[PDB]
């Protein structure tokens, strides 16, 4: 349901 | 938040979203109290009855947000956690007594029009403002009703309730580390926090110095916005000696 | 130090739409 966040934070 | 309204832009710039890395989902609200410290409810991180026990690497905080689900490019900032601190006498076994936790960020967050810390109350501000009938403000991205989810941050203003009314509304044992808020059935107006609003702030605007202070943390309730029930909030000032000890030592 | 003063409200002397409700309760 959430827009994917930038991979750099994961 | 039940029976609230859409927040204005920048209305609650201390609002923090606690976000699970995998699966990517909202876990809780929280608040910004300096460039490196975030305040939330202990049960957002540790609640063994529900097999909840998060570690730092499980979690992110998202600061500066308005939209619940959008990635708000150039506005929100996402921070990793250095360390979690839960109150040592947090009572998850019984009644969520001392439902408070601090999260230290790995790096300081840059303040902006959308990102700014709330004040924590001194004894005098707490004594003056934590009075039955006085209203505070609760914000969050949690459920809009007990039994969907909002597009943007929700806000509701609620009056503090007399402690005997709080006690008489529930079978749960209340403590001096809690207060409750909400309208009475006769008052007409409605509103409450709900699941997903956990850990977010109950704030009051001091009429003495026109600053916003965080008096409470969304802690617990039996349902959401039920007649004759009230939301319960961690009494931040009562626990401020623990807050200061953590920040001063870490 | 700067805590509790919002860039888009107190810092610009703008009020949000419901903060008056809080003030009116502080009797
Ligand atoms: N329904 C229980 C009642 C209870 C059980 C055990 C000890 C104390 C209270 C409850 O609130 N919780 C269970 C643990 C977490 C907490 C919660 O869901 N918090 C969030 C909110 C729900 C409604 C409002 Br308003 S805030
Ligand atoms: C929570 O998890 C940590 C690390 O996994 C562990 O050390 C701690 O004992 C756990 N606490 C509870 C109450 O289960
Ligand atoms: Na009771
Ligand atoms: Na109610």
């Amino acid at each position: 349901d959430f827009e994917e966040i930038p991979e750099e934070y994961l | 938040i039940v029976e609230g309204s859409d927040a204005e832009i920048g209305m609650s710039p201390w609002q923090v979203m606690l976000f699970r890395k995998s699966p990517q989902e909202l876990l809780c609200g929280a608040s910004l109290i300096s460039d490196r410290w975030v305040l939330t409810a202990a049960h957002c991180l540790l609640y063994p009855p529900w097999d909840k026990n998060f570690t730092e690497n499980d979690l992110l905080v998202r600061i500066g947000k308005h939209s619940r689900t959008r990635y708000e490019r150039n506005i929100e900032k996402i921070s990793m956690l250095e360390k979690i601190y839960i109150h040592p006498r947090y009572n998850w076994r019984e009644n969520l007594d001392r439902d408070i936790a601090l999260m230290k960020l790995k790096k300081p967050v840059a303040f902006s029009d959308y990102i700014h810390p709330v004040c924590l109350p001194d004894r005098e501000t707490a004594a003056s403002l934590l009075q039955a009938g006085y209203k505070g403000r609760v914000t969050g991205w949690g459920n809009l009703k007990e039994t969907g989810q909002p597009s943007v941050l929700q806000v509701v203003n609620l009056p503090i309730v007399e402690r005997p009314v709080c006690k008489d509304s529930t079978r749960i044992r209340i403590t001096d580390n809690m207060f409750c808020a909400g309208y009475k059935p006769d008052e007409g107006k409605r509103g409450d926090a709900c699941e997903g609003d956990s850990g977010g702030p109950f704030v009051m605007k001091s009429p003495f110095n026109n600053r916003w202070y965080q008096m409470g943390i969304v802690s617990w309730g039996e349902g959401c916005d039920r007649d004759g029930k009230y939301g319960f909030y961690t009494h931040v000032f009562r626990l401020k000696k623990w807050i200061q000890k953590v920040i001063d030592q870490f | 130090a700067d805590c509790g003063l919002r860039p888009l409200f107190e810092k610009k002397s703008l009020e949000d739409k419901t903060e008056r409700e809080l003030l009116e309760s502080y009797i």
